[PDB]
């Protein structure tokens, strides 16, 4: 992993981008690895990287959500690509077009032989001006739900601590979604959006954290 | 692609305050929209500007608590109020922004990296700030190649737009710039030069503008 | 007194090549982009370089733009009539937290050649008349050097009183325009039989005249 | 800021009136918000209002939450409302120290 | 610290309904706010209280439904309400407060905990309840150690307030309780006693006041 956590590979944290779609047996945490896209937080980042890792795989699949009256390819300062501004590769900042950010409702049905496992976010703004700025409402909300399963999530606005010049916060969550079952994704406000899913494997495939170097 | 239009030439009393519009022909509202004047015999002046998707304004600090940079999202237009005039204040107010776009856009950079080359001009605003009274003009045809004209006679402030059959002759227009009596008031006159053949015929009228004493008047040339 | 510093003047003949300097400091220019305009006055200013020195759309290659350390120099090779006109430098500048412009640059292309005045004369109207002023019209173009002297002539008669005439100024072809307005009462204009307008421009005198029929 | 060589342990709490007139009489705001968070944390509680079964004479609540700042780390309480703040920290120790729950006596 | 200025004095038909003001010179919230009465003969009555922090009111069962204590905390004001009066509302009416702070002060108590001895109070607003029209006061010079004065006749309803020089001259001054004369209206007299050598300089004004009827005068005494 050298530089990068399994989590920013996952997301896809620009310095991270060299492990798009990569497969391991063991995947090895580096104690000198760090996060430098926008500051963020897992709930339950011990399960995330859990199941990650045992899936032995980043492989990733795109797809087109209809999304509609929103602008995307939103970037943030603390997370450059190069000289100019970026975000995590796998994520999709959405924000107002105009002077509206209209009620979001999409679908996509899991049609294939395989379990689908989408990250998404949360962004909680540091205040009710920026919150206003980038969503129009001034108060958010994301739901993301299958047929046996939902998640609203209510965005928090407030002051953190200064990260890399940001005091804002992105919350990751995630969603597995089984064949013959469907995601929809609901939200009118502070969605980050999936760009579509990753793959989910099963075997021998797990993670673990040393310095030790690699051996031929 | 976007085209600026700034509302209409004012006068002022000296203390008054004034609000000059600026309306984009479409969304422009994504980076800074700038300020920017020319009082006679000066060179440009920055006011300062907003970028309309944050609300953001930066101010040349010579205005603080004088100008008020305001921008509304729905009608594409952006406002400068500037109060306590001075006739210091008497120029050109000009409003312009970039016209970049970007795929994918920064949405917390600093104010400074949404500002940009200035691309897209609007035409301008004469403000004058004055004590005198206002006055319309007096429009009569100069009757005649061959040379037909308007004069525009008796008027404060500047400035006054002659334009030929609702904007439909251009090519061979030549208005003159004004002239200062020593009544305090302005003339001009604008003449345009065709064949002497089509005189007979085809018709001519100077459409005569001057907004800060809200006139128009159209004018009909023969010979 | 601008923060930036542009010499007031520059000139050449058609085909030399100009260079308009701009002095800034660490905060404005040694840190930040520099952007040039320009502008023929009355009419709206029109960007020239961006970035320090990329050319905006649809303006000639002849034109580039440098920076170095904390200044910025404009470059016009091959000059052509056109490009007589007012050149600005901008930038942002880091402790002003503003856009600051230079005190501008004239730019005067020399080298066109001695052309006389065209002069046309118009008479009272009807409508004029009628509202009891008379007032005569000269109109003055397309002459160079733009200097006129204008007398004013009743009958033969000269006349110094009622006189306003504007100074010249630059048309869009170079060139300089003028006027002249000679006021009177209806009645001076219905008792003499003509009036006339001379103009003297290089010491040769064109002159038009008008009469009540 | 924790400036210190050891672990910070902050206890804090959010307060849940019984009715809308208790949270306005005391906050002021309607609807009350805490947040605490550190640079790899945060936690914002809501504030709910309603009645609970009444305790010592009361139908509110406090609810207790903690939060552990690293050295290094810095701590930031955000509030419009409801938060029962942190006086200080509390000393983390790691070693043999745990807790047994009996009604044997103490000997000799 | 803090001191409580109530409303003017004012006169009242029966049936109508009359609202006094308290306002503190201070934040004075937390703690029970009391009104309390006097009516001619007899002792202090107590209407009832608003504690500010709360809004939480008490009042005496005998005027519940007429009477309403009310409080602003922007403005440090409390308000006093009583509806349909009779003529045995005539009365003084005080605010009074407790000046106990607190470091340690308790958001859920009873009311009566917030109940504290009132060592605070204002100076009390007289509302006579009449059918009587108001008339407001002639004020006329009574001309003089030696004694000077002022004579106020003619009024209604009581009470009047006389200072001197604008309250500057206070020693030596005796206002006397007014009088009932047979045509149902007032009179009083308010006289100052002074150095007789120090008549032929110094200027004497007696500032004549008269709420119900809103009458200032001030007038000034000479030899
Ligand atoms: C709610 O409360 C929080 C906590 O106080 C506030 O958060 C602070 O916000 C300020 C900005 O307003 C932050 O200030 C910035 O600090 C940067 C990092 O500090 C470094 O350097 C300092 C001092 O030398 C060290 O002590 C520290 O450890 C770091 O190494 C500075 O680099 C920034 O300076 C830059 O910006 C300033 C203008 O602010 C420029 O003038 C400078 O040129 C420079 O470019 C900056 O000052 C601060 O870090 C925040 N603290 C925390 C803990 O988050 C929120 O502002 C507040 N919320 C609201 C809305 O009120
Ligand atoms: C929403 O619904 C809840 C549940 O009903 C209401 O909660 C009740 O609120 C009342 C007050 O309004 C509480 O009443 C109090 O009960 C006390 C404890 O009860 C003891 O004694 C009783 C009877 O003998 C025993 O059965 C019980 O087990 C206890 O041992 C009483 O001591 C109180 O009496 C005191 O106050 C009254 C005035 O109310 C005085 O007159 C007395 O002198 C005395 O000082 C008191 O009556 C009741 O306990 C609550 N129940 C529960 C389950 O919480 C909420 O009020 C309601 N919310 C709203 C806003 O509508
Ligand atoms: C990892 O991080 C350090 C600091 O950015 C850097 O110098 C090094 O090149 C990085 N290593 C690799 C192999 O990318």
């Amino acid at each position: 992993g050298i530089n990068c956590t399994l989590i920013d590979a996952l997301l896809g944290d620009p310095h991270c981008d060299g492990f798009q779609n990569e497969k391991w047996d063991l995947f090895v945490e580096r104690s000198k690895a760090f996060s430098n896209c926008y500051p963020y937080d897992v709930p339950d980042y011990a399960s995330l990287r859990s199941l990650v890792a045992s899936s032995g795989t980043l492989e990733f699949i795109n797809e087109g959500f209809n999304w509609t009256g929103v602008t995307q390819n939103g970037g943030s300062s603390a997370c450059k690509r190069g000289p100019d501004s970026g975000f995590f590769s796998r994520l999709n900042w959405l924000y107002k077009s105009g002077s509206t950010y209209p009620v979001q409702n999409v679908t996509m049905p899991n049609n294939d032989n395989s379990d689908k496992l989408y990250i998404w976010g949360v962004h909680h703004p540091s205040t009710d001006k920026e919150q206003t700025n980038l969503y129009v409402q001034a108060s958010g909300k994301v739901t993301v739900s299958t047929k046996r399963s939902q998640q609203t999530i209510i965005p928090n606005v407030g002051s953190r601590p200064w990260v890399r010049g940001l005091s804002s916060r992105i919350s990751i969550y995630w969603t597995i979604v089984k064949p013959g079952d469907i995601l929809v994704i609901n939200s009118n406000g502070n969605l980050i959006a999936p760009r579509g899913y990753f793959k989910m494997r099963t075997g021998k495939s797990s993670i673990m954290r040393s310095d030790a170097p690699i051996g031929t | 692609e976007v085209q600026l239009v700034e509302s209409g030439a004012e006068v002022k009393k000296p203390g008054s305050s004034v609000k000059v519009s600026c309306r984009a022909s479409g969304t422009f509202y994504k980076y800074a929209i700038n300020w920017v004047r020319q009082a006679p015999g000066q060179g440009l002046e920055w006011m300062g500007g907003i970028i309309p998707f944050f609300g953001t304004t930066n101010y040349a600090q010579k205005f603080q608590g004088r100008l008020t940079i305001t921008a509304d999202g729905s009608t594409n237009t952006a406002y400068m109020q500037l109060d306590s005039l001075r006739s210091e204040d008497t120029a050109v107010y000009y409003c312009a922004g970039p016209s970049i776009t970007e795929s994918h856009y920064c949405l917390d950079c600093a104010a400074k990296d949404y500002y940009y080359g200035l691309d897209v001009w609007g035409q301008g605003t004469t403000v004058t700030v004055s004590s005198a009274s206002t006055k319309g003009p007096s429009v009569f045809p100069l009757a005649p190649t061959a040379a037909l004209g308007c004069l525009v006679k008796d008027y404060f402030p500047e400035p006054v737009t002659v334009s030929w059959n609702s904007g439909a002759l251009t090519s061979g227009v030549h208005t003159f710039p004004a002239v200062l009596q020593s009544s305090g008031l302005y003339s001009l006159s604008s003449v345009v030069t065709v064949p002497s053949s089509s005189l007979g015929t085809q018709t001519y009228i100077c459409n005569v503008n001057h907004k800060p004493s809200n006139t128009k008047v159209d004018k009909r040339v023969e010979p | 007194q601008s923060v930036l510093t542009q010499p007031p003047s520059a000139s050449g003949t058609p085909g030399q090549s100009v260079t308009i300097s701009c002095s800034g400091s660490r905060s404005n220019i040694g840190g930040n982009t520099v952007n040039w305009y320009q502008h023929l006055p009355g009419m709206a200013p029109k960007l020239l370089i961006y970035s320090s020195n990329q050319r905006s759309s649809g303006v000639p290659d002849r034109f580039s733009g440098s920076k170095s350390g904390t200044s910025a120099s404009l470059a016009i090779s091959g000059l052509q009539s056109e490009d007589d006109a007012d050149y600005y430098c901008a930038s942002w500048d880091d402790s002003l937290n503003g856009v600051v412009f230079g005190g501008g640059t004239k730019l005067t292309v020399l080298g066109q050649p001695k052309a006389a005045p065209s002069v046309t004369l118009f008479p009272p109207s009807s409508e004029e008349l009628q509202a009891n002023k008379a007032t005569l019209v000269c109109l003055i173009s397309d002459f160079y050097p733009g200097a006129v002297t204008v007398a004013w002539k009743a009958d033969s008669s000269p006349v110094k009183a009622g006189v306003e005439t504007t100074t010249p100024s630059k048309q869009s072809n170079n060139k300089y325009a003028a006027s002249s307005y000679l006021s009177l009462t209806p009645e001076q204009w219905k008792s003499h039989r003509s009036y006339s307008c001379q103009v003297t421009h290089e010491g040769s005198t064109v002159e038009k005249t008008v009469a009540p029929t």
